[PDB]
């Protein structure tokens, strides 16, 4: 199960996937694993939409 | 009919860049790009939608 997500330095997308990581193993005991998925902000609006 | 609609679309088109060009005596048409859309936001028009 993919999630995605857009943060604006690579600190937050780190935090962003830790908090993922915790949250897979508060729910271990299940067969669905979850990945992050993160991008970084970009300047343009058509790029970010794009990227 | 489509046809219809295209044909007043393109007329408003052209009846604005004539009214523009004969107006101000200058037509707003620059060049474009997908992006880098950096230092040519300055000429803004505001004329072109009146």
């Amino acid at each position: 199960v993919n999630i995605g997500a857009v943060l604006s330095t690579r600190k937050h997308e780190q935090m962003f996937r830790e908090a993922v990581n915790q949250a897979n193993k508060r729910h271990g005991s299940w067969k669905i694993q979850l990945n992050a998925t993160s991008v970084t902000h970009k300047p343009n609006a058509i790029q970010m939409a794009l990227s | 009919g489509l046809p219809a609609r295209v044909r007043d679309g393109i007329a408003i088109i052209t009846t604005a860049a004539s009214d523009m060009l004969s107006e101000h005596s200058f037509i707003p048409e620059p060049k474009s790009s997908c992006y880098n859309t950096h230092e040519k936001r300055i000429y803004q028009s505001n004329m072109l939608n009146r």
